[PDB]
């Protein structure tokens, strides 16, 4: 499911597939206009073409031509006969290169997939003072989190564990400076350390690895 | 904007 | 027992 990208908007996508993507480019999203449904974008000729994907609950289709029992179906028919999609009375569509959905950065410090309690146990068994990473945020799909190991180098204290939300919407935490990229702002905030409102001061000492 | 597509 | 998720932390 490469080209699937759980997360993002319509004004995403445009982003990736004009920054990352080449003409042929395409990927498949879920649709925000009509939640339920999905939404194949795609490049052709330097801009991006979105399309409704209907999802009846027994079927996907394009609102029209061939059924498919499974989204992924459905786009493979697409990429693999050529001619099958185009724009009413307009040029047939290629779907040729599938954008894959990648991680926001390759540094081990992040953990993709990680829930708060899963991230407080590394971190408390692992980790020790100042140790950090970054993983995605289970309440708010699409953002992440910094989770960093606070205090002395024992077990217990409160956890011992911290976590902030980073918004991606480009990434803030809380409103601040905005980066372009997540390893743009943990090293940031490695040298201009957050302080919580409570007011320890989250010093990012170490990373805590992936063993992934 | 979305485009209709055959 | 009861444990509850984490919870986020505010800021700067």
């Amino acid at each position: 499911r490469r080209w699937f990208h759980p997360n993002i908007t319509g004004v995403e996508a445009e982003n990736l597939l004009l920054t990352r993507g080449v003409d042929g480019s395409f990927l498949a999203r879920p649709s925000k206009s009509n939640p339920g449904d999905f939404t194949l974008s795609v490049r052709r000729n330097g801009a991006v073409t979105h399309i409704k994907i209907q999802n009846t609950g027994d079927y996907y289709d394009l609102y029209g031509g061939e059924k498919f029992a499974t989204l992924a179906e459905l786009v493979q028919y697409y990429m693999e006969h050529h001619g099958q999609l185009k724009e009413k009375n307009g040029d047939v569509i290629e779907l040729k290169y599938p954008l894959n959905c990648a991680d926001p950065t390759s540094e081990r410090w992040f953990h993709g997939h990680l829930s708060g309690k899963e991230a407080e146990k590394l971190l408390t068994e692992k980790g020790k003072h100042g140790s950090f990473l970054v993983r995605e945020s289970q309440s708010h799909p699409g953002d992440f989190v910094l989770s960093v190991r606070t205090g002395d180098d024992k077990g217990e204290s409160k956890s011992k564990v911290t976590h902030v939300m980073i918004r991606c919407q480009k990434y803030d935490v809380g409103g601040g400076e905005r980066f372009d990229s997540l390893t743009d702002l943990v090293e940031h905030y490695k040298k201009n350390p957050m302080v919580e409102t409570l007011g320890t001061v989250l010093q990012l000492k170490q990373p805590l690895n992936t063993t992934r | 904007t979305y485009t209709e597509v055959d």
